[PDB]
């Protein structure tokens, strides 16, 4: 019995491993926008201060 | 200050900055065609000295008490400005910044703050006796630090316990309370004369302070008030 | 094997002290030299 | 925030006597060298790269708590960097937060000690 | 044998979900660097346009 205890355990350890890695993967993708989206803001504001110290 | 001197009050005459005195002396001398003397000092160094701290004296009618702050230029007491300073000094207060910043107000550093007062034909001989008791258990700095830092205190240090034990309430309880602070750390300020310091350090020596922790001997006035503090 | 490295030490010690010493020299005569030189010079 | 900076730079200078000799210290001063060499490691800034106040105030607080303890130290720099790259890019609003709330008397408020924490934290998990 | 494979599979998982992860954002981010530069560049440029309409 105890060894079906490691069966079940296996099982739902991996499971778990799964579904953290969807999370983790998720937390990466929305990550991954967000820094995309505020560097892209940086650049623009940064774009737009050396066109107003240039006038 | 001389004036109420002469109307007979006692005076605490603070000078800050001393060797900021002997170096505008300096200067004088340097821009009056005077001759260097020394390194560049003045000529007149030892007798302009003289004109103003021999006016700080206790006559009979009143007296000029002097708490003065020395600078020393790097840290040469070999500079003919603090010789000339030290020659009319009576006591020397060394403030230190670890006594400071383990929360200890009173940075008064035990060592190497001494005195000429001192001794048993003045102060007595009781006081003699308890100020050379203790400075005697921190004569070493208390040395043994360095034998715990590296053996882990060895689990076991026979008498040393007791002297560490001692001189850390000592330490702890050199604070005092200010009554120029009770309004910003919110406690009264505790004035305590000689001969309850006296005796009060006479008693802990003899171990009236053991089997009373730390933190009860940071910061109150007397003795009695440790006990008072321990009972409550 | 601590003796002859304490043995070595010590006579390094030793030799670092009369080297430190003969600069130390050069250096205390060198210091009167100065002061000789612009007290001379602030006499004229 | 530096305060514990200050004092533990200090008796890492103190201790430095016993790190260039002795090899039998204890694990607690083992630990507080590699600490003290943390801080110093920190404090090596580039030329022309000014921090302003909110990042160096992260950055100490980061140090400070232990969250740089498992940085090996020729990486600390770069981590630092990587830290406010981090900032800037993922969370300019905990840098803003920082920036608004660094003159009220207790500064680690949980407010601004949240969402500061979890940065950290993120970081770490995401990068070594 | 079952608790060992349960945590080197757990720690692969984990490890392979941060992996990519990581370049994830590693992508992500070089595709922003990339565009920065080129958001700077047009300002650039057009800043250089004003200093000859000084001219």
């Amino acid at each position: 019995e105890q060894l079906a205890n490691a069966r079940r355990d296996y099982e739902a350890e991996i499971a778990r491993a799964r579904q953290e890695a969807a999370k983790i993967v998720a937390q990466a993708q929305e990550r991954a926008k967000q820094q995309e989206a505020e560097i892209i803001a940086q650049a623009r504001r940064e774009a737009e201060r050396l066109k107003e110290e240039a006038r | 200050a001389e004036y109420f001197r002469d109307e007979g009050r006692d005076i605490l005459l603070f000078i800050d900055n001393i060797f900021r005195f002997v170096q505008a002396g300096s200067e004088v001398s340097s821009l009056l065609g005077r001759m260097p003397s020394q390194v560049g000092y003045q000529p007149t160094l030892g007798t302009e000295m003289g004109e103003l701290q021999e006016r700080i004296t206790s006559t009979k009618r009143g007296s000029i008490t002097s708490m003065q702050a020395v600078y020393v230029p790097a840290d040469d007491y070999t500079d003919p400005a603090p010789a000339t300073v030290f020659s009319h000094l009576d006591a020397t207060i060394s403030l230190e910044r670890s006594i400071a910043e383990r929360a200890i107000f009173p940075a008064v550093d035990p060592l190497a703050s001494t005195s000429r007062i001192l001794d048993p034909n003045i102060v007595g001989e009781e006081h003699y006796r308890v100020a050379q008791e203790v400075k005697r258990v921190l004569q070493r700095y208390k040395d043994l630090k360095d034998i715990i830092a590296i053996l882990g205190m060895e689990e076991l240090s026979d008498e040393d316990k007791l002297t560490v034990q001692r001189a850390r309430k000592i330490e702890l309880f050199f604070s005092q309370p200010f009554t120029v602070a009770q309004q910003f750390t919110g406690r009264p300020g505790k004035y305590v004369p000689v001969k309850k310091t006296v005796e009060s350090f006479a008693r802990l020596l003899n171990g009236e302070g053991d089997h009373i922790p730390e933190s009860f001997f940071y910061m109150q006035g007397d003795f009695d008030d440790v006990l008072a503090a321990y009972e409550a | 094997a601590r003796m002859v490295a304490m043995r070595n030490a010590t006579n390094n010690a030793k030799d670092l002290v009369r080297d430190l010493t003969l600069s130390f020299n050069k250096a205390r005569q060198a210091a009167i030299t100065k002061e000789v030189s612009e007290i001379a010079s602030g006499a004229a | 925030v530096a305060g514990k900076l200050k004092g533990e730079l200090a008796q890492f200078r103190d201790l430095a006597a016993f790190a260039q000799f002795a090899s039998d210290l204890d694990a607690t001063t083992k630990a507080q060298i590699e600490r003290g060499q943390r801080l110093q490691e920190l404090l090596k800034q580039p030329q022309y790269q000014p921090l302003p106040v909110e990042d160096q105030v992260a950055v100490l607080y980061a140090a400070t708590n232990n969250y740089l303890d498992d940085v090996p130290v020729p990486l600390i720099t770069k981590w630092r960097d990587d830290f406010l790259a981090f900032l800037r890019t993922a969370h300019p609003e905990v840098r803003k937060l920082i920036y608004d709330n660094r003159l009220d008397r207790k500064f680690p408020t949980p407010e601004v000690k949240e969402a500061l924490e979890a940065a950290i934290k993120e970081f770490k998990a995401t990068s070594n």
